């Protein structure tokens, strides 16, 4: 009709930062923990080092 | 190394986000929302001043500690078969602390000129306070970084000289030339930090 | 819901709002029924020129006398960016030979877009349209304000440069400080983690 | 006039001022402890002397506290941004200086503890260098104090 | 007039004190444990004579929990942002100081538990070294009590 | 009144509340069970007496599960900022607490099972270290029961 | 009235719930396969006993599929922020819990596979560990279903 | 009438789906072929019996092609953004599923092609493992059609 | 009307389409050249047979060459967002599918050439594997073509 | 309403057209010489014959020059969005194709010169290999013309 | 009316023309220096013939200096931002091309100078590789001039 | 009037001008000193000569001064954005040029000290190389002047 605006609401400029930083922190934490749990030293004891 | 990989990942993600955001905004004719004036006018001069004040001592202390450990470890280790080197080789430690002394004096000097004001909008504050805050931040940053690199170089050469002196007594008295030439860059940093803020009249 | 247009041989000033209500002694009352469809509204005091605008709404006898709300908007050529921005410079109220200034602050958009700001009331959950203390009368709730001035084309109402906030005025300062602390905490963590020990034991 | 965002900076300054010093002292004590463990087996008699590097690291903790209460004795609801950032600067200065002093104390304490085990005469020299390490904390405290009044 | 988001910051304090606290009590209670195994094979008599570091790590965990429970008990929905800042600062200080204390007690225990098996005298020294780390933890508490009262 | 997007946090704290804790539990098993295998080639008699680390990793997991359900069943179409933000805090707290406890439990189980393959006398003391880890799980739960509840 | 991109999170729910579950199952199968290849060449008798770490690992994928079909078929055109956030939480929950569970099955499968080559009596105990190593995933599925019930 | 994203997301889904399928299948077939080439050095006479893993890797890329063509066919210029989001989700899901499955097939196939040269009894067991990887492939289809219909 | 920036996505699509094919054809030749150089030192007879991999990577180059030309053949100023999106999807799909195919071609070619260095008749089976890699890229060339016609 | 100042992107195209491609040539040389001198320890009589690997590297540089000029020859004040984007596409395509070609030729020459050091019979066949690497560069230029011409 | 901030870009262009190129030439001498440390200790007589890489690095620096001076000289107040972007592109172009040339020159000079100690004939090969390694900077300079003058 | 943020750019330029010069000078001096100390054991008579490198590095520090003073004298409250951009460009150019020159002198001196320790005829040759490094630094100075007093 008159091409109204989308109704972008106030206080959004704070929620964006809040959610962004929380998401970044949580993603980084899961990344680091899974990464460390992958490169894991089983020990290389008489079960592992031994073969044949 | 996991930590280096983490740092690289964060850095690359940050710069990729910056590049993509910049390109889409520039193509989108939205250059009117990039008003750097608002970015560098909303910030209070006192934030810039106080960040400079903190750094002007923090980085100097960091450099002093770096040089202290780097020379002290070798001084203590190398004297087992030559206790004579304990007292001959104390010049390096003295300079490693003189760096922090210069840092503290500069912190005291720049700490002056902190009279508050009452303006709360950019049009009322004026140019003078903005100049004051920026200049004080710059002076603090330059003095801190100069003294940091100075202390590191001093500590490295002090370690080298202390370690070499245990072989022949007639070495150290001439190897200290590089040790003395170390401090000149920190002196230059202090001089420039002095000069940058010689015309601030905040208040 | 049609908007209000000032027809100076062409569309020149356009105004729209989903709420616009007023209170004299804290009795809020409806005024959207008295606008946006009433063609006999007092627009005699309104004026137009390129780079200047007044929109004066003198509402009909209510509470003993007609009440006039006068929006004063101006635009000027900004040198550095080489563009044309505007801002509603002032707001006045005329009832009985009395004047005030509910000064407008957080309004500026280029001549390519219109404005939008939800719940711009003026009082407690707004924080603006300030009256500079001496608070006498005339609270006024505007919600979903919209405007275009100093050049229009037809009846079309274009996309809006909403000032909902790029990031914010203050969280930039907060984020700078916290990131600066974060770097130092990472310095601490790198050396606290990568400490080392000895193996077996000296006899 | 002053928004509600003000005391943010002062409170974080108060927290960091002590957090960094605590971390530095902790690292110094850790390094000195492992050094003592290495030193002990051959020369027990020096044990009660080789505590000297450890207590030295502990000093840093107390220094942080000298500011960590002080800034907390001046905070109030009606505080301007200027005083808040002054507090922040003091806190950052003292905290980072404490961190650096803790690192240096730990390293030189380990080195001297290892050294004395094979040469008792080294003892004197060790303490001397350690004096400088303590001074690293002291300067970092001093500026903070004069940033709490002006 | 108070902003809605304010309480958020205080709530994060209710997390943060505990969040890092347990982490410190996971740095030590594990590592020192390995130590008490390494010589239970040979000198099992000293299994219970050097378990002190683990108890101290539990004590830093308690130091975190006290501030956490007080933080939660001082909760409301219309909190002014200043009290929120204070609360989060207290939580952060306690958490990070506890993490550092846990680190130090852990590494010192893992060293001293091995050291004690080569000579008995070292035991006395460690009863000091460990306690020095513990001092840091106590210090954190004090500052929190100034940030929850002033 | 209540913002409609406010439900976001009301669920997000639930997700983290299960994830972090559970993930640490994985770490725990990956140092306990593996260790048993290394010690189960020569002392095959100590198979059933080395399951305790696994059941404690189970305990630290169920802590995260129970808190997650407790903070997830309160959700509805009109969540208020107060409750949602409390759930975020509680979930983050318990998740990171469970993570740290699981890590410590894993290291303890590995070292203890390695040390029990040559001298049974260690065993009881081993269990002692383990309980010092399990209670850390409980610590997280405490905060989560006083933030999500009120 | 509702946001235009509100269904994004609804689709992302099923997307994550399927993808991370599949990733975990695939990794478990891969590492278990490496284990069988390493171990069974010496001992062909166990070519049908090390199959459990794979087939019991594959249950993760079926769990993820069970969640994903429901999430995909529970999306309408009129979705608000509340429902979409519920779906997002459920999907992320199952994905990350299944990742951890897959990891645990992979490592414990390697351990049990290489331990069963020595003595058959390690057939029983290891499988018991495996039960808990899969429950680390099972728990998660449960809560996600609640986040789709409302 | 419709936004500018009415067709960006369909193409992004198609492109990313096919790209991820290509990467996964390439890695799988390449790893299997390297295994075959290294195996052929001692026992070249078994090349024609070990082409199975390469085809088992490529079949999932056939499935990715099917889904890519399908997401292509349903794309026009008057489609609501709902279907755009849905098709992007389906494309990304099938792409990552194919990637994971192909990588697992590659790892198992290479290790097992190396292993089988020393024991004929291995031949049967591996084939079963391969079918399990193939199971993941069909699971992708179980979602790939679903998001196309609702 | 059509926004003027529409051509951007089709342009970058064509560019990426050819660029990724270039990278793949570079990787393929890079590995296979090392393989043939290693092989050719001791048995020069097989050289005629071992030129195949690079000749084949040339076809992966052609795959992107033709598609880029076809994409650019339908670009002008009055392009709607639609056809630009379609060109981008086609280009990226072909480019990265060719990249993956070239990667597999290179790895398998180098390994197989090294294997055939001793026993030439592996060229019978090796070559079959090679074909599959190319065929993977062909899946791309169809899909992109379809997205260039609709 | 002409486009604002799009000419930026236009110039950037020219930059890429040699920033990557020329760089690729550099890499090639850094490998080819690194081969040649090694090979010169053995056969000092074939130095001249071993420079043909270098020569083609230079050729790819010339491509990254010529196309670049054909961009900078069209520059004016009133470049529209259309032409500038076409310049960007051409430059990116040719530059990155040249980079890939440079990597390939560098690796091939390095391996090949050392390989041919021992057996001349390789050399002649190897020339064909090198040619195809060069041909990749050729293809790049072609695409970067066809897009730029429309 | 062209804006004032547009000039900024132009200034930065000059900076690149003296920063990036310079760094390249740094390598172009530095590595060569350590090469001499291995050459003249046994074969010092050739030192005078080993200065060529250093002269090439000086030539790279000369190219950087001439373009930087040309860019800086033409600068003025009333610039159209298109001119500024053109200058920025030329400066970046020459800087990165000179960087590539310096890297290649340094590595080639190092290899050749170490290799000549056992081949008296390496001089011609070193020169004939160096011409190609240095032509890159010349091409970058040519295009930089053709851009800037236009 | 002028904008209120003009002086910020000049401030940052003046700071960087000395920061980078100091870092370069520190690195060069440290490496020259280490080389002298290492060499001094075997050839005590060359100690004076090997100081020629270190003093060279010092000269770069002076260059920093000649810029940072010059900005600080020409800065005032209300300068225009143009002059601020000019000063920032000059400062950054000289700073990074000095840094690169410092690295060059450091490496060359570290090698040349050794060369003269083991071979007298080396010395003068290396002197030439050191001068070349210095040349780069001086070039930076030139540019800054043309960008400062303009
Ligand atoms: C709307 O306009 C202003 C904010 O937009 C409010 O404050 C006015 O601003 C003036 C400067 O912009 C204030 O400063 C005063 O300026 C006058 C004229 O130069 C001097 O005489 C005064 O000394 C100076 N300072 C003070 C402290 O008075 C004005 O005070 C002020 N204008 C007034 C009161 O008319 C206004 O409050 C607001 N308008 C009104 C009518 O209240
Ligand atoms: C704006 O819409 C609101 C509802 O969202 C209407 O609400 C009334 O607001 C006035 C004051 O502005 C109050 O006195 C009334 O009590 C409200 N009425 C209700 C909630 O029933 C409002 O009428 C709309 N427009 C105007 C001009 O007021
Ligand atoms: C100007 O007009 C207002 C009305 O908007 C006057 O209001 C008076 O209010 C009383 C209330 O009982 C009425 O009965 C009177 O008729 C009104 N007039 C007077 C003269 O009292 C108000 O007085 C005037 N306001 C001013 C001068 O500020
Ligand atoms: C202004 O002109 C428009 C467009 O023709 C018309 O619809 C509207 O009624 C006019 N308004 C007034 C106030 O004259
Ligand atoms: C409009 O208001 C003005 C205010 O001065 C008045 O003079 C005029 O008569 C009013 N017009 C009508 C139509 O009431
Ligand atoms: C034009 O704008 C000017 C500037 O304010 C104003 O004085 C004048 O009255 C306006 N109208 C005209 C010229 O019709
Ligand atoms: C309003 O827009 C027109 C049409 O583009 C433009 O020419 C004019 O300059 C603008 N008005 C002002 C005051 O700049
Ligand atoms: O406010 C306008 C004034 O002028 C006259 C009337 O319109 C009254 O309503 C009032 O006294």
């Amino acid at each position: 009709p008159y091409n109204l605006a989308y109704k972008y609401n106030l206080e959004y400029s704070v929620v964006f930062n809040l959610v962004l930083w929380i998401m970044i922190g949580l993603a980084l934490a899961v990344i680091i923990t899974s990464y460390n749990i992958w490169n894991m030293d089983p020990g290389y004891d008489s079960i592992i080092y031994r073969m044949t | 190394t996991g930590l280096e990989l983490l740092y690289l990942g964060i850095f690359v993600a940050f710069w990729a986000c910056m590049v993509v955001v910049g390109i889409c905004y520039t193509i989108f004719d939205l250059g009117f929302r990039f008003d750097v004036a608002w970015f560098l006018t909303e910030t209070s001069p006192f934030m810039w001043s106080n960040l400079g004040i903190g750094l002007a001592i923090s980085l100097s202390v960091v450099g002093a500690a770096w040089g202290i450990y780097i020379t002290g470890s070798s001084i203590i280790g190398g004297g087992v078969k030559a206790p004579r080197i304990k007292t001959k080789n104390l010049v390096s430690i003295i300079f490693c602390e003189a760096v922090a002394i210069y840092g503290i004096i500069m912190a005291i000097v720049i700490s002056n000129m902190a009279e508050p004001f009452s303006a709360t909008e950019p049009k009322a504050i004026g140019h003078r306070n903005y100049h004051a805050g920026y200049s004080m931040f710059g002076a603090g940053l330059t003095v801190g970084l100069s003294n940091l690199f100075c202390g590191v170089c001093v500590g490295i050469v002090g370690s080298g000289a202390a370690l070499a002196d245990a072989q022949n007594p007639s070495l150290f008295v001439k190897i200290l030339i590089v040790e003395i030439f170390g401090s000149a860059i920190g002196l230059f940093g202090v001089i420039v930090a002095i000069l940058q803020t010689s015309r601030v009249k905040m208040g | 819901h049609p908007p209000v247009s000032y027809n100076d041989t062409a569309p020149r000033i356009l105004f729209w709002a989903q709420n616009f209500s007023v209170a004299y002694k804290d009795e809020w009352k409806d005024l959207t029924s008295l606008t946006f469809g009433v063609e006999n509204l007092n627009l005699t005091g309104s004026f137009w020129n390129d780079s200047f605008a007044m929109l004066s709404l003198t509402y009909e006898p209510l509470f003993g006398a007609t009440v006039t709300f006068k929006f004063i908007l101006a635009s000027r050529f900004y040198p550095v960016s080489a563009r044309y921005w505007f801002a509603m410079e002032r707001l006045e109220i005329h009832s009985n030979g009395s004047v005030a200034h509910f000064n407008v602050s957080q309004v500026t958009g280029p001549s390519i877009y219109s404005f939008h700001c939800e719940y711009v009331s003026s009082v407690s959950k707004k924080g603006n349209l300030l009256v500079t203390n001496v608070p006498s009368v005339w609270q006024m709730t505007l919600h979903n304000f919209q405007i275009q001035a100093f050049n229009v084309t037809g009846e079309q109402f274009s996309y809006a440069s909403d000032c909902a906030g790029f990031f914010s005025p203050g969280i930039w300062m907060g984020l700078l400080t916290t990131l600066f602390m974060l770097f130092i905490f990472t310095y601490g963590l790198h050396m606290i983690l990568s400490l080392k020990t000895m193996d077996r034991f000296d006899d | 006039n002053n928004p509600e965002y003000s005391s943010f900076f002062g409170v974080m300054g108060a927290s960091s001022a002590m957090v960094f010093s605590a971390m530095g002292a902790a690292y110094g004590t850790a390094k000195s402890g492992t050094g003592i463990a290495a030193m002990s087996v051959m020369r027990p008699e020096l044990i009660m002397k080789s505590i000297i590097p450890v207590v030295m690291a502990g000093i840093i903790a107390i220094y942080g506290l000298v500011v960590a209460v002080l800034i907390a004795n001046s905070l109030t609801d009606g505080i301007t941004l200027y005083r808040s950032f002054l507090q922040l600067g003091a806190g950052l200065s003292v905290g980072l200086s404490g961190l650096a002093a803790g690192f240096a104390i730990g390293i030189v304490g380990d080195a001297g503890v290892r050294g004395t085990a094979q040469q008792p005469r080294l003892f004197v020299g060790m303490i001397l260098i350690l004096i400088f390490a303590e001074v690293l904390g002291l300067y970092g405290l001093i500026v903070a104090l004069i940033l709490s009044t002006k």
